[PDB]
């Protein structure tokens, strides 16, 4: 249900995306973590913004690539969210169109200016919470 | 030199949960070792799993202490436990499968809603409209509008007015319901309920006749 | 296309379902093999009789299993085509029930009486030709 | 002891072509040797293949001369190589790739057939039934029932997409069908003949 928040699981190393009530963002493969229940929002067709529900704040990707969390709404916590044809999602920053929101390995999120679309870490996995 | 089985790969094992889409191939593996040579058995939910459990079976490498199994649907969803084991000693570890079915295609609206409505001038009438989306649906809700005769424009598009429309300042919670406090015979006219992904888009209408 | 001539491919092996024109039944993995385009023809429901279209020969199951390809139509001439959950297809005898048309690794048919539900044999793709 | 590249199992190559159902994880194996130890590249359709032309990319296992692929869709379709090197020699082998999506629904007939015909007592109508289904679909044409003709060995899908009436008659007139089922679902269509 759409309306219910979503855990999004990434496929690079199963991690959840976590947004911290600090405003910092990383990941973690604990389904039971408190910061990891997502309100995704439309904005427009293809197009959400990603609530933090614990943290009460937006995902946002800054100029150099950088995620965080903002307490508002700003032109920067928009994404282009997309089914891919291998059936996991990804989520294009729509103020900075060739990057995407990602983790690494290690649990910890990419900078935008490094993620390409062959990469494991820009898909992710909705599930719902 | 009578060794119990150990984890020679245990750094390939830190991700206990898999979460997949229906129709992907899954692996589990449990690099292990041991003198003399353990042996390597799976469990489903902590019982018996034989390969006739599931259509196409599955395939173990034993070379590779591995487990694998090809387009997963949501039955297969479960624990998979192996286990390695020799005369000196036995060492399993668990995996959690999580299989979830998608559904590329445009948003879905439940067929007889918005219902048509009769009412009384002054009454306080309320539209449903339920979605179903994999990608998160745009909702909104619009009126249709008469400008002369024309209920379509020059463009050849419907005249409308927009009602409600979701995202931050108006959350899907409140977007299921069109909410029409004390009409009056402006208000009558055809409702519709418009659903959208990067898909396609979707729309139910309704009327709503007052007297 | 349903009305024209299909390819039965093996998932165990790669091997192409094959009806010689002396009746001998048996896998290639030759796509331009003479004889392994198939005519499959449902005599209702989820049921079919495979047709090699060079041999002229209907492939049939008997009674103890062993697989061979008929002049003319017998009733065990009838196998249950279902699109199985993996996203392949199995052809059961009509007749023997708990039996499947299956190739071996080696390239050879594999006999009913062997033919199990887990079996990567019994697992064959559709291939328009 | 200079030695040139050599497949190691040449047993796990036979299989060239490698059809499957969209979804499913693809690995192509090149097992060879040499010393000094060989290069292992692979290439799409010939060309150089980065793990950026798909999405998720791709792993490339070295200790097992292998290449693997994720979830494989159609534009993955096509042809791959790899390619063992070293300063004596280089070997090669092509693997063929077929990613195929299948259709887990009821039989569809082509909107808007059959169609109504209205024609003179006596004439020659023909009805039509154009259908699509990916496991085999059972035809069959009724007169609103009697069965008119229906799928089988006797008479094969060649002959039932076209219902013929030769020469009709006030009788003849009135609704014919066109069904369509496979062991998913049942669909069918119909039209009105109208005869004057």
């Amino acid at each position: 249900h759409f309306k219910d928040p979503k855990r999004l699981y990434c496929k690079n190393g199963g991690f959840f995306l976590r947004i911290h009530p600090d405003g910092r963002v990383d990941g973690v493969r604990e389904k039971s973590d408190p910061h990891i229940k997502l309100q995704l929002q439309a904005e427009e067709r293809g197009v959400v913004s990603i609530k933090g529900v614990s943290a009460n704040r937006y995902l946002a990707m800054k100029e150099d690539g950088r995620l965080l969390a903002s307490k508002s709404v700003t032109d920067e916590c928009f994404f282009f969210e997309r089914l891919e044809s291998n059936n996991y999602n990804t989520y294009r920053s729509r103020k900075y169109t060739s990057w995407y929101v990602a983790l690494k390995r290690t649990g910890q999120y990419k900078l935008g200016s490094k993620t390409g679309p062959g990469q494991k870490a820009i898909l992710f996995l909705p599930m719902s919470a | 030199m009578p060794v119990a089985p150990y984890w020679t790969s245990p750094e390939k094992m830190e991700k206990k949960l898999h979460a997949v889409p229906a129709a992907k191939t899954v692996k589990f593996k449990c690099p292990s070792s041991g003198t003399p040579q353990p042996t390597l058995r799976w469990l489903k939910n902590g019982k018996e799993f034989k390969p006739d459990h599931r259509i196409g079976g599955y395939k173990v490498r034993y070379a590779t202490w591995s487990i694998i199994m090809d387009s997963v649907v949501p039955s297969d969803k479960g624990n998979y436990t192996c286990i390695v084991e020799n005369e000196y000693g036995s060492i399993n570890h668990t995996y959690q499968l999580d299989v979830v079915e998608r559904s590329p295609h445009r948003p879905i609206l439940q067929a007889g809603l918005p219902a048509n409505k009769t009412v009384a001038l002054g009454s306080n009438v309320e539209f449903m409209c339920k979605v179903y989306s994999d990608p998160q649906p745009h909702i909104q809700w619009l009126k249709h509008i008469e400008v002369n005769g024309s209920k379509i424009g020059p463009d050849n598009l419907p005249y409308v007015q927009i009602l409600k429309t979701a995202g931050v300042n108006t959350t899907d919670k409140e977007m299921e319901v069109l909410h029409l406090r004390n009409v009056s015979f402006e208000d009558a006219g055809e409702y519709t309920c418009l659903a959208g992904n990067s898909i396609g888009l979707s729309h139910h209408s309704a009327w709503l006749t007052v007297l």
